[PDB]
């Protein structure tokens, strides 16, 4: 139920250095 | 991983190392999908043409790692295998069609900052994210080059490639249970998985619910990071019915 | 290369 949420990132609302690159590719 | 970079701490907390007891060595990547289940590529466990047929006792899984070779005291957890399950239609004779396997752990692994499972996609997640152009992320401790090994977990983000382009890049018969990813030549960016990364996860971050889903499993390629060539990944959603069956039945 | 792991795991 808590899958795919990283304690050091999503859980603390911090972003890793390149995830934005993934989001930017999701254009459709 | 070729042309990737060092993973940040806790960046891929579902990343698992498949470890051979003796001689001590990295066999493959894998991924944590719950406290008792680890997903990997079938060919990491069973590949008759190379006399590979591992039993539970031959192996360990190391979870929560960053460093490749270091024993990460107080960080990593090392688990023993209770039972291996290989897709019954895994095609090792031909093209590695359905390259997927599950491993049940003897005991539940405790979650921490460094250890946390990844989500598996449903029909809807697959439909919206598995599109040519959309980038996923591959991690592993495999070779840095086709022709050495990294000090720490490597990461690379790569775009999903149009199916006709995947097919035209190789003589191998591609199936609906595979997808390929990677940049075209002269795009200005490169990157790929490589030997030792197999069994590892190709993940994508849902822009709908901010969760990471494992869409693929590093499966095969003809070389690593070659121009006009692409990495092939087991299509995880297409095989989710088998995943669920094994889990509902033996978990 | 690979650092020895605790014996309990082996
Ligand atoms: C076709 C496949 C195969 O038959 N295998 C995989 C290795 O274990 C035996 C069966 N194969 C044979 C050797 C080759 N290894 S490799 O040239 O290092 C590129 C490894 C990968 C690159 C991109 C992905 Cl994804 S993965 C490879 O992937
Ligand atoms: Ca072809
Ligand atoms: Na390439």
């Amino acid at each position: 139920a808590d899958c795919g949420l990283r304690p050091l990132f999503e859980k603390k609302s911090l972003e890793d250095k390149t995830e934005r690159e993934l989001l930017e590719s999701y254009i459709d | 991983i070729v042309e990737g970079s060092d993973a940040e701490i806790g960046m891929s907390p579902w990343q698992v190392m498949l470890f051979r007891k003796s001689p001590q060595e990295l066999l493959c990547g894998a991924s944590l999908i719950s406290d008792r289940w680890v997903l990997t590529a079938a060919h990491c466990l069973l590949y008759p043409p190379w006399d590979k047929n591992f039993t539970e006792n031959d192996l360990l899984v190391r979870i929560g790692k960053h460093s490749r070779t270091r024993y990460e005291r107080n960080i990593e957890k090392i688990s023993m295998l209770e039972k291996i399950y290989i897709h019954p239609r895994y095609n090792w004779r031909e093209n590695l069609d359905r390259d997927i396997a599950l491993m049940k752990l003897k005991k539940p692994v405790a979650f921490s900052d460094y250890i946390h499972p990844v989500c598996l996609p449903d029909r809807e997640t697959a439909a919206s994210l598995l599109q040519a152009g959309y980038k996923g992320r591959v991690t592993g401790w495999g070779n840095l080059k086709e022709t050495g090994q990294p000090s720490v977990l490597q990461v690379v983000n790569l775009p999903i490639v149009e199916r006709p382009v995947c097919k035209d890049s190789t003589r191998i018969r591609i199936t609906d249970n595979m997808f390929c990813a990677g940049y075209k030549p002269d795009e200005g960016k490169r990157g790929d998985a490589c030997e030792g990364d197999s069994g590892g996860p190709f993940v994508m971050k849902s822009p709908f619910n901010n969760r990471w889903y494992q869409m693929g499993i590093v499966s095969w390629g003809e070389g690593c990071d070659r121009d006009g060539k692409y990495g092939f990944y087991t299509h995880v959603f297409r095989l989710k019915k088998w995943i669920q069956k094994v889990i509902d039945q033996f978990g | 290369d690979f650092e020895e792991i605790p014996e309990e795991y082996l």
